């Protein structure tokens, strides 16, 4: 019943200061503790700090140089900065929840105890990677249905070329559709650019001119366009 | 001079170290370097890494004792000879000294086991009465007390690091006992008590005293303020390794004018002791591997006043 | 450092070693992940699990010393494809800032899952921008192991000859793209154009001309 | 063990030695056992 979502604005210069935040809206954060974790491709995973609703603060061996994270009461969420950033430091990043057990070996006076801080629920997570380049949007193409295989079934997408990172929407009709949905994640190119295709599949009978409309955005360029399509 | 410092641990309660040392192997010229582990008060520093030196080889030398050896404690019967005899008293009210109106003629001592302890006796004797004790006399503070129970209270003393060893061989038939890796967590030296008994048996040791400083008067008690680091707390023998724990929970009370609740009590484990206060050659205890867990039966304890001070008052 | 492989065969279940294995009493935690989105959980103590997960999987729980924490997979589906993090608390190491390494999987004993392709032409208004180019689709194809090759009609082309590797959707099978750059003049120049998949030892791929 | 060659005594193994002193021999000779009065 608790729940994320997390806001990038987009890649920030380097030797520079990140800024991500990562709403919840499922009770008080008061009371308990969301931290950070890092997926970068063709590299593991890597966890790098926390801090408390009383304040205490920690961060990772090999990055504690200049990370600092501190959170708002009024917004229920955190707030991550950093300064100097590497193209390395390319990365997806999910605000981290970690619920903490005790353990102990023993009886406490002694001693007794490391905590463990283990994680339950975490968000779908939100892209940054780190380049020097600017913000553009994409290319708009419709390529027209074949008149594919016997009727019934024929086919038909929407084509997205040249835009800047490879995380846009692209929604049908607002969402009124989702069967037979397959948006293909993009493939880059020499020139440096994400080119995507997503298309659904259709039926001859189905034909023809009901108002289908590919709608896409992307939020760096803060483009918002749709596109009708037709054979 | 044998290089070391802290063991691996999140720091947190010297609790040991991990030496990895120059030796001679058995052959002569030939030497080796290897490692074992060692506790704070076996060895006192000088100068780099870091690295210290044995507390005992500023004085003295050791003969490790061998393992086949144990020092587990059984009952002696002292005789005396033909041409002659021992004798009993049978009065279980008799204190100290005087003559003894029940009396029973024996020639050998019923099982004494000589456990070897400081300020506590254990696993001894128990008088069927209430815990009647003498001294030598108790108007001076400078002659000691010796209590001893009329039920016993049980004592557990516990390490739970199960420690390894290697066999390693010095010479021409000499094998040193370095104790080995630790495999498990790290748990220190302490001893269970359960106050209920104690408090109790305490209780009964409490009002009888009293028929020496009157009915009326003040009692005491906190920890042990004077001397050196073995008799200042419990030293003693437990399948191999001597335990040193301070008694702080238990001199705890003031009881004037007339769940389980278990004391625990942290010790430290020696390995080389100069005992009896005897300055001489040491001996160096051989470790123990796994587990221990000893059980005892409190029957007895020495205690001595401190002497000057306002009469009776306090 | 990187990926370390494990493979299972379809129906039924194996082990799964760790590296990294504990000095005193353990604390391991999980992290089930799927390259892209969240890492679910699967347990928090070696004992127990969050709620929602199947009564499945389990590590096994500190008794004694002599445990070494293993995981048994029963069922095995190609839903179980993923990487997992084997995340250490132990008794004296000291904070535990790195997961454990990188493991692989994949379930073998599901045989194949045949591509099915799709194919159509620049636009009607790219043409004008002076540029042209047709992408390839093909969908629902195991293993993701395939090669396309595009075809100047008695001529490939080896020129933008780009495309994704396999990767994959929620239906537990993999996708893939390949991206043509084109002139507009070329374009009408020739009859027809192909890009024709390897994928297995078989062939299924027809071709598209201009209007 | 390892050169050119060399070795190392046996018992260095496992033992310490003490050479018998050339003074004592161990030439055996005839030795009487006795019981005591008593018996
Ligand atoms: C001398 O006198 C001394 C003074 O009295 C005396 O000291 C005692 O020493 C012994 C050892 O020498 C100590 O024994 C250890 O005790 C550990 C702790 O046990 C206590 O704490 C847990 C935790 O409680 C939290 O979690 C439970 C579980 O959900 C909740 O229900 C609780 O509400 C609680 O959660 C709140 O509190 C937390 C703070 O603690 C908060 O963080 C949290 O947010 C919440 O607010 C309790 O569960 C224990 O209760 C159980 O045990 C007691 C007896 O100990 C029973 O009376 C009781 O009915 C319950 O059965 C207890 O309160 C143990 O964890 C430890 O045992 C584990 O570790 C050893 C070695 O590491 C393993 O070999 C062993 O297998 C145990 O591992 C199990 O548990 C871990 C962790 O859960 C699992 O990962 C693992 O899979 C394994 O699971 C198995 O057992 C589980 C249950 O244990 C079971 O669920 C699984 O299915 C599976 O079967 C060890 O025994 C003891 O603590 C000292 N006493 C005190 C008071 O501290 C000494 O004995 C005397 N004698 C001497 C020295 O000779
Ligand atoms: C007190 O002070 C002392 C100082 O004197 C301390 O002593 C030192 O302690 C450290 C501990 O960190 C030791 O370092 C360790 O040395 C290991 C020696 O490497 C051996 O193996 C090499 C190759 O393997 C051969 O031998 C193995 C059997 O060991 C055999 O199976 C295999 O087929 C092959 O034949 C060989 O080339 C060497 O010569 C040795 O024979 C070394 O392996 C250890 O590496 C660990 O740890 C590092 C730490 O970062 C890891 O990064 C490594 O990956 C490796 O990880 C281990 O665990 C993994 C699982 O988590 C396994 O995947 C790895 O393969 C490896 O596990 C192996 O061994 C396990 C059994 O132990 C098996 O279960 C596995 O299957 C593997 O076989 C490590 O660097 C010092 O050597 C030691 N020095 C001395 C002088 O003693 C002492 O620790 C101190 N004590 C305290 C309490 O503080
Ligand atoms: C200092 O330390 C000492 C020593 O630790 C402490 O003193 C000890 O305290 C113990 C109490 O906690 C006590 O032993 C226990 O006895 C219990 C039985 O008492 C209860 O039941 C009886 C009736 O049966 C009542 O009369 C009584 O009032 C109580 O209600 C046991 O339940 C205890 O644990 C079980 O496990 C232990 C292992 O630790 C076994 O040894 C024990 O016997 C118990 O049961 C198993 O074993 C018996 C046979 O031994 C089986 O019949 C039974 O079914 C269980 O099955 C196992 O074994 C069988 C094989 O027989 C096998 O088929 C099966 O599969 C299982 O494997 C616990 O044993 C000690 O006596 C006591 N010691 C002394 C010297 O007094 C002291 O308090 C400490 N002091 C301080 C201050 O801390
Ligand atoms: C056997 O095991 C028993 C069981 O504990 C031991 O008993 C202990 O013995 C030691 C002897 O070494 C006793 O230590 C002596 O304690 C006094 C008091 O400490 C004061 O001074 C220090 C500065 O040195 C202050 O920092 C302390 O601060 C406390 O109080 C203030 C508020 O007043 C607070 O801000 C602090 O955080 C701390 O409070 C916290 O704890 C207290 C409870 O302890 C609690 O009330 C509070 O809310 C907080 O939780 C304190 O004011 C100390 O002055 C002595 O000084 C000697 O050492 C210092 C260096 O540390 C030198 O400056 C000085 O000249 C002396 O050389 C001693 O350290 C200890 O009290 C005692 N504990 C008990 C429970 O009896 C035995 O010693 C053990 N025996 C062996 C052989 O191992
Ligand atoms: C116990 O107490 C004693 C008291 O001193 C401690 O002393 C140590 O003694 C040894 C030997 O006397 C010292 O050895 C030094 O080694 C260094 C560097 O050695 C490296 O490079 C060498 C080539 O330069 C190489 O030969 C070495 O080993 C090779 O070969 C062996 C097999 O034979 C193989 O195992 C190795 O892997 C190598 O293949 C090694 O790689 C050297 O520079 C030292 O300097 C001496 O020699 C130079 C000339 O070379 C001279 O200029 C210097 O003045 C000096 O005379 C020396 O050879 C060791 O360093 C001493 N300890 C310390 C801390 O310095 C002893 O260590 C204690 N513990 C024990 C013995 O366990
Ligand atoms: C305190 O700390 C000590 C540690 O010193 C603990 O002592 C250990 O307790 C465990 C009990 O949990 C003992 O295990 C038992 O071993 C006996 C006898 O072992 C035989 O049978 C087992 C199978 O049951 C088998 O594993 C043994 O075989 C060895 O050699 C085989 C090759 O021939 C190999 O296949 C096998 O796996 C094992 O070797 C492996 O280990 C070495 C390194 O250790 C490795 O190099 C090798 O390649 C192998 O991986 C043997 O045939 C069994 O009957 C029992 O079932 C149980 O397995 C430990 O033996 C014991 N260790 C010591 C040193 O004593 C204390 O229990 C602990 N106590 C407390 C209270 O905490
Ligand atoms: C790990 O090992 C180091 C030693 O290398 C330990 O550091 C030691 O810490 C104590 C204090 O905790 C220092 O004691 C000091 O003594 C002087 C008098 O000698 C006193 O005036 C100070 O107030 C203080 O008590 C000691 O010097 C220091 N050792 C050093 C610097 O070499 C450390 O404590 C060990 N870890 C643990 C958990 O104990
Ligand atoms: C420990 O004390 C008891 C008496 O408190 C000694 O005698 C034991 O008494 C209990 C009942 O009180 C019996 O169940 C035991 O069988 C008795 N044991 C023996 C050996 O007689 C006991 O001997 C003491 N333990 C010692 C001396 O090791
Ligand atoms: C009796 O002795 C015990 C120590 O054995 C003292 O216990 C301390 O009590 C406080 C609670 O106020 C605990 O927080 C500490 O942990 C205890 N100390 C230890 C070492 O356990 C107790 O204060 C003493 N009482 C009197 C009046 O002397
Ligand atoms: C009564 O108490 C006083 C001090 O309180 C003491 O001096 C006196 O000896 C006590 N009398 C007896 C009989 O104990």
């Amino acid at each position: 019943q608790v729940q994320l979502q997390e806001s990038g604005p987009g890649l920030v210069k380097p030797s520079e200061t990140l800024s991500l935040t990562c709403t919840v809206s499922g009770g008080s954060i008061s009371n308990y503790y969301w931290s950070w974790i890092r997926q970068s491709p063709g590299k593991g995973l890597e966890w790098i700090g926390y801090i408390s609703d009383s304040e205490s603060t920690n961060y990772n061996p090999s990055l504690k140089s200049r990370v600092i994270i501190s959170v708002d009461t009024s917004k229920n969420q955190l707030s991550l900065k950093l300064n100097s950033v590497t193209a390395a430091d390319s990365a997806i990043y999910y605000c981290a929840r970690a619920q903490q057990g005790k353990r102990i070996y023993g009886m406490v006076s002694f001693g007794e105890f490391f905590y463990y801080y283990y994680m339950d629920v975490w968000g779908k997570g939100t892209t940054v990677t780190v380049s020097s380049a600017s913000t553009k949007g994409p290319s708009v193409f419709p390529l027209a249905p074949s008149s594919s295989t016997s009727g019934g079934t024929a086919a038909l997408g929407c084509l997205v070329k040249d835009y800047f990172p490879e995380p846009v929407t692209v929604s049908w009709n607002s969402g009124a559709l989702t069967s037979g949905v397959h948006t293909f994640p993009a493939v880059l190119q020499s020139s440096g650019l994400y080119s995507l295709s997503s298309v659904v599949t259709v039926p001859s009978s189905s034909l023809g001119t009901q108002t289908y409309i590919c709608n896409v955005n992307h939020k760096p360029s803060n483009t918002k366009v749709d596109k009708k399509v037709e054979p | 001079t044998l290089q070391c410092t802290n063991v691996t641990n999140n720091i947190t309660d010297g609790e040991l170290k991990n030496c990895s040392f120059n030796m001679t192997t058995e052959l002569r010229d030939k030497k080796q370097k290897v490692y074992s582990l060692f506790y704070r008060l076996d060895v006192v520093q000088i100068n780099s890494n870091k690295e210290y030196r044995l507390i005992n080889c500023n004085t003295a030398a050791i003969t490790q004792a061998c393992p086949k050896v144990s020092f587990e404690p059984i009952p002696i019967h002292y005789c005396a000879p033909a041409g002659f005899a021992i004798l009993k008293c049978k009065d279980k009210k008799f204190n100290g000294t005087g003559p003894c109106p029940s009396v029973s003629t024996v020639q050998c001592t019923h099982g004494i086991k000589p456990v070897v302890s400081t300020q506590l006796l254990l696993n001894g004797s128990l008088a069927e009465e209430e815990v009647m004790i003498r001294s030598e006399n108790i108007a001076n503070n400078a002659k000691n007390i010796l209590v001893q129970f009329n039920t016993p209270v049980q004592i557990n003393c516990t390490r739970p690091n199960n420690n390894t060893r290697k066999s390693i061989r010095i010479g021409p038939g000499q094998a040193f006992y370095a104790t080995g890796d630790i495999i498990g967590d790290i748990r220190q030296a302490h001893c269970n008590v359960s106050k209920a008994t104690w408090n109790e048996t305490l209780g009964k040791v409490v009002k009888q005293l009293r028929k020496h400083f009157g009915n009326n008067t003040i009692i005491r008690f906190a920890n042990s303020a004077g001397g050196d680091l073995e008799v200042t707390t419990h030293s003693f023998n437990c399948g191999g390794e001597f335990f040193y724990c301070n008694t702080s929970g238990l001199f705890n009370s003031t009881w004037i004018s007339n769940s389980n609740d278990s004391i625990t009590l942290p010790c430290r484990i020696k390995q080389i002791i100069n005992m009896w206060q005897r300055i001489g050659q040491a001996m160096y205890a051989p470790p123990i591997q796994g587990v221990i867990r000893c059980v005892s039966n409190i029957t007895g304890l020495i205690l001595t006043r401190d002497g000057g001070s306002t009469n009776s008052a306090t | 450092s990187y990926v370390r492989p494990l493979s299972v065969a379809l129906g039924e279940t194996a082990s799964i070693s760790c590296g990294r294995q504990a000095l005193g009493s353990r604390a391991v935690q999980w992290y089930q992940h799927r390259p892209g989105q969240a890492p679910i959980l699967l347990i928090y103590n070696n004992q127990d699990r969050p709620s929602g997960i199947p009564e499945r999987f389990s590590g096994t729980p500190d008794i004694n010393f002599g445990t070494r924490a293993t995981l048994t997979i029963s069922g095995v589906e190609a839903g179980d494809e993923a990487d997992y993090y084997c995340h250490m608390w132990d008794s004296r190491s000291g904070f535990s800032w790195s997961f454990g390494g990188a493991t692989r999987l994949t379930v073998l004993g599901q045989p194949k899952a045949a591509p099915s392709v799709t194919l159509f032409p620049p636009s009607s208004e790219e043409l004008q921008a002076n540029k042209a180019t047709l992408v390839c689709l093909i969908s629902d194809f195991y293993p993701g192991a395939v090669t396309v090759a595009w075809k100047a009609d008695s001529s490939p082309v080896k020129a933008g000859v780009e495309t994704t590797t396999p990767s994959k959707q929620s239906n537990n099978k993999y996708a893939a793209s390949s991206y043509l750059s084109l002139t507009p003049e070329q374009w009408k120049s020739h009859k027809s154009y192909s890009c024709q998949v390897t994928h297995e030892g078989s062939t299924v791929e027809k071709t598209v001309a201009p209007t």
